RNA sequence: UUAUUGGAGGUAGAGCACUGUUUGGACGAGGGGCCCCGGGUUACCGAAUUCAGACAAACUCCGAAUGCCAAUUAAUUUAACUUGGGAGUCAGAACAUGGGUGAUAAGGUCCGUGUUCGAAAGGGAAACAGCCCAGACCACCAGCUAAGGUCCCAAAAU
RNA sequence: UAAUAGCUCACUAGUCGAGUGACACUGCGCCGAAAAUGUACCGGGGCUAAACAUAUUACCGAAGCUGUGGAUUGUCCUUUG
RNA sequence: CUGGGGCGGUCGCCUCCUAAAAGGUAACGGAGGCGCUCAAAGGUUCCCUCAGAAUGGUUGGAAAUCAUUCAUAGAGUGUAA
RNA sequence: UUGGCACCUCGAUGUCGGCUCAUCGCAUCCUGGGGCUGUAGUCGGUCCCAAGGGUUGGGCUGUUCGCCCAUUAAAGCGGUA
RNA sequence: CUGGUGACUAUAGCAAGGAGGUCACACCUGUUCCCAUGCCGAACACAGAAGUUAAGCUCCUUAGCGUCGAUGGUAGUCGAACUUACGUUCCGCUAGAGUAGAACGUUGCCAGG
């Protein structure tokens, strides 16, 4: 399990990556998100790793 | 005929590139005996050793293990660099 | 200059993917020739378009290594 | 240096990114020259280059050009303005990248291969070194 | 027409570097190459006859 | 949207297995100029064959990543379609990338992809629609940061 | 020089009293570098670091985010908020 | 229509490439065809498998036709690719 | 310079030469300073520094250009819509 | 094991060498009627079995051609960060060629032994 923080803008970010962030639940800046760690949730990550932080 | 030798697990291009830049050379050792070894050897060494020996003599590989003979099947090499960049060790027969 | 046109696009290729289901007169691969064969329950019309003839779920196969085929097989 | 035919005699410019495909390792010869960089090169520059290396040595010598011009290249009319068509030819080059060997020369020395190398260099528009064969 | 928009001979820097009248030659041309089309106008408008 | 599975397709690369191009050799298949029916040649070599090295948008024995089409699947998300009322728009621009044309010129022109502008203010780039960061309901003599920066102009490390 | 001749270099021997060369890959830099109102492509002062590269820690810095209060429109709770 | 207009060229349809491995995709970008033909060159049933080279052979590239062997496609597929 | 682009200007940015008045650049025509010379000397060739000042009057042609007469230390190349 | 007949990307094939036969299949004897060849019983088809394993067929061995083919490494590349350099840096996938190597087929149903 796991918290995932917008760090990081989608102005200028296409809207494949803008679609996973909506995705996951993030909707501005600096917004966190708590999740589980499905590998269909780690492919969400990897595509907008450098928009996010994860802690665990 | 001796090389001293490392193994090496999984790579990338950069810890490849950094070995490759510090002159080790990234091999294989395949063929009569044991399965397959993913190496690293000295670039230096492996020079002396084929300008004593020829471009074909035998060698004496000490991967970990007890020397290896093996002779080199082929070797890719970088021009516009002058170095070594992979080697294909052929562990033969006895 | 003596050049300068080029006729309509035809829309070739795949119409209906692997995996799925399909009903009957259904285009799959329209085609010029035998880029891709007919098999099972599956019919070849004069511009060698592929149409199922049946209810039933596609499956794009092998005819010979440089020869593929279509199946449209039913489902239960 | 031209071919004698081609089938298409307008066409695309080629690519210049990347490295040789092949062309790297000197093979007939003892001594040749490399590219370290990249541009086009012509007829013209080659006639000059071979001609310049075939001079500095004596009878004695033996030269293989390594590249062909076979991908010709336009220019327009003088004085047009843009569009309606694509130019006339005026022109054939070869492609180098760095790597490829331009030139191979046998049957001398090094330093008399050195400075007949080293003069065809200056007629072309690339950076090149000396090499000499591998192992 | 083709003369119509071509130089002179023998015509010197300030004369040659004038640039501003290049559109009334073009328009000059152009009216006598109109009239080439009504000439080839008049020609289809022939009879034919065999 | 992602994970997984499957699938169509012939691109970048690479390669010469056909199509055309091409280098240097070994033979040659027999001609040609010239000498005397035949026989010669410091020569073209049309070719055939073969060894090695090379070229290709309209060559491919081969063949990616991506993208696409779906799925009796799972997760996260919140949109999608239809019917009707009402519109506006059909001058687009720069930047990055893949490509054409051009001169591997243009703040060039024309396409694909994406972003921004248009219709978007704010911080940096001295100033500077499109670059980088970032999306303003309002107020606040409160705070943390981005990009970018810390000698003075000019806030923060001489 | 007219050939001569003159004179040197190589090649060596003698003094010394420690280094000395030639090959290659690289980093940073040098000339090449001449335009028209006025320094006139660091924004300026000015800098031999206040430049460049590498590593680290602090900080400033937006109308972004947070804190506080207010308006509006919705959704969930909820009688009332 | 158009890298001003004009001349030149083009205007409809078909096939390749540009076209960036779905499809689609522009330019006065590059190469070519069409405005038909066939009562069989259609339908069906039976059977057959080519081109090219070497060799042998009259009128001789032995190229006409023949015989054999090789040859998996380089022939042919009415007609562009 | 001959060209490409067509971004500014179409509810107006007025052409060529000449006259008047200058101004900047230097890739220096002269004068100045030098290196080399296949520089004996006078004259020259060429190249580096140098932009302080100076740098002609007429004939033909609407002409700039150009040719010519005669001079001059020299009869400069260009930017400034 | 032989024969028939399907299935699988030639790992199955090509090539060379060798081997066997009246129980199969073959070649083989002839045109006798069915039937047939721009001409011939070569072929097709039929009445056949005197004859022969030569050939076709099938079996054994060999890796010369063809086919298949890793690992490792490389080109390339989605994405990201720097910058405009005929680019670099990080991650993920991932060739083609080749190298070692695989392989001179394997099964399924049926009739015979
Ligand atoms: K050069
Ligand atoms: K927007
Ligand atoms: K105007
Ligand atoms: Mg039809
Ligand atoms: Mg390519
Ligand atoms: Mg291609
Ligand atoms: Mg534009
Ligand atoms: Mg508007
Ligand atoms: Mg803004
Ligand atoms: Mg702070
Ligand atoms: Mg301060
Ligand atoms: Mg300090
Ligand atoms: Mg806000
Ligand atoms: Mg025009
Ligand atoms: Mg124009
Ligand atoms: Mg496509
Ligand atoms: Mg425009
Ligand atoms: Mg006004
Ligand atoms: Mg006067």
């Amino acid at each position: 399990k796991l918290q995932i923080t917008l760090t990081r803008s989608v102005i200028g970010r296409p809207e494949t990556q803008r679609k996973t962030v909506e995705a996951l639940g993030l909707k501005k800046t600096n917004s966190s998100v708590v999740v589980e760690d499905n590998p269909a949730i780690r492919g969400q990550i990897n595509k907008v790793k450098h928009l996010v932080t994860v802690e665990e | 005929s001796l090389k001293s030798i490392i193994r090496q697990g999984k790579q990338t291009r950069s810890d490849l590139k950094q070995l490759r830049k510090s002159g080790k050379v990234p091999a294989v050792v395949y063929g009569y005996g044991t399965k397959n070894v993913s190496v690293k050897v000295d670039e230096v060494e492996f020079i002396k050793v084929i300008r004593e020996v020829g471009r074909n003599g035998v060698i004496e590989l000490g991967v970990g293990s007890k020397t290896i003979k093996v002779m080199v099947a082929d070797y890719q090499f970088d021009p516009l660099k002058n170095q070594i960049t992979h080697i294909d060790f052929l562990a033969i027969n006895m | 200059t003596k050049n300068g046109r080029d006729s309509e696009s035809k829309r070739l290729g795949a119409k209906r993917a692997d995996g799925q289901f399909v009903t009957g007169g259904s285009i799959l691969y329209r085609q010029r020739g035998t880029k891709i064969y007919p098999g099972e329950n599956v019919g070849r019309g004069g511009d060698d378009t592929l149409f199922a003839k049946i209810d039933g779920v596609v499956k794009f196969e092998r005819k010979g290594r440089d020869k593929k085929q279509v199946s449209v097989y039913a489902v239960a | 240096l031209l071919p004698k035919r081609v089938k298409y005699r307008r066409q695309h410019r080629p690519k210049t990114t990347g490295r040789s495909k092949g062309g790297n390792y000197v093979t007939f010869g003892e001594f040749g020259l490399q590219a370290t960089t990249t541009s086009w090169i012509t007829s013209r520059q080659i006639e000059s280059a071979r001609i310049a290396m075939t001079r500095y040595m004596k009878r004695g010598g033996k030269v293989w050009i390594k590249i062909f011009p076979h991908t010709p290249y336009t220019k327009k009319p003088l004085e047009v303005r843009m569009g309606a068509g694509k130019g006339a030819v005026e022109g054939w080059i070869a492609v180098v990248k760095p790597g490829r060997i331009l030139f191979e020369v046998a049957g001398v020395s090094e330093e008399v291969a050195r400075e007949a190398l080293r003069l065809a260099s200056h007629k072309l528009p690339v950076k090149t070194k000396f090499v000499k064969r591998e192992e | 027409a083709q003369r119509a928009t071509k130089k002179p001979k023998n015509l010197s820097s300030s004369e040659g570097k004038i640039k501003v009248t290049k559109p009334y030659f073009a328009s000059k041309q152009k009216k006598l190459r109109k009239t080439v089309k009504s000439l080839e106008t008049r020609l289809e408008k022939l009879e034919r006859v065999e």
